[PDB]
């Protein structure tokens, strides 16, 4: 069976651990326990081919910085998270996220993931991020993203509705066997 | 045009947490496995 190794990074609470539980285990956390290191193993087959996929999920707070490159050897994909609600964390991307992925991994193939896009719809939030001079990120300015950092491909999705989660891992085992 | 299953056989292989005494984490052996997985 092959193995592939996935990391995800990105910033703090954009919804990282909630994406790979929702997806390995069909349930969504809703409490939010900041990850500092964990490693999960599922079976899944590509064709008639058995796969072993490693989940490693990473810290996104700051704390844990020098840390967190011990993730990073030998992997096969990495994904890059923001929130559609959160425009610093899109922005972080662009700062910290992929400068700090090719600084030890510059050929491992990169999936730019946009979370929660349940929230994007959700008129209350709106108000949040307008009152505060912020902005919603919409489908374009992500793609104009995954082109900058030179990502191969830009999915959204929401780990509460299960909308594109599959999508996400499906195109993330693609990259890796092709 | 491969088809990707649905994931089965969910393990968590190793878990690492922040306690008010350090981290903690399993298994007992964590730390060699950060340390290795940081090995190339
Ligand atoms: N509405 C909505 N909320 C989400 C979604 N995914 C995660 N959240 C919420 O956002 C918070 C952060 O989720 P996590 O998955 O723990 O965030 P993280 O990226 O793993 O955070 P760190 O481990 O600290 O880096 C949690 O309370 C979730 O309930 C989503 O798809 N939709
Ligand atoms: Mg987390
Ligand atoms: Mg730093
Ligand atoms: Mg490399």
């Amino acid at each position: 069976p092959t193995s592939i190794k996935l990391v995800v990074v990105g910033d703090g609470a954009v919804g990282k651990t909630c994406l790979l539980i929702s997806y390995s285990i069909r349930k969504f956390p809703e409490d939010y326990i900041p990850t500092v290191f964990d490693n999960y193993v599922v079976s899944l087959t590509a064709g008639t081919r058995q796969i072993q996929l490693a989940l490693w999920d990473t810290a996104g707070l700051e704390e844990y910085d020098q840390l967190r490159p011990l993730s990073y050897s030998s992997a096969s994909i990495f994904l890059i998270c923001f929130s559609v609600t959160s425009s610093v964390s899109y922005d972080n991307v662009i700062t910290k996220w992929h400068p700090e992925v090719i600084h030890f991994a510059p050929k491992v193939p990169i999936i730019l993931v946009g979370t929660k896009l349940d929230t994007r719809n959700d008129p209350a939030i709106v108000k949040r991020l307008t009152e505060q001079g912020m902005t919603v990120i919409n489908t374009a300015k992500g793609e104009e993203l995954k082109n900058r950092i030179k990502a191969v491909k830009y999915i959204e999705c929401s780990a509460k509705t299960s909308e594109n989660l599959k999508t996400v891992f499906d195109e993330a085992v693609k990259t890796v066997l092709m | 045009e491969l088809i990707i299953s649905d994931p089965t056989d969910f393990e968590q292989i190793t878990h690492v947490e922040l306690g008010d005494s350090g981290l903690t984490g399993f298994p007992p052996e964590w730390r060699e496995k950060l340390i290795k997985a940081g090995l190339t």
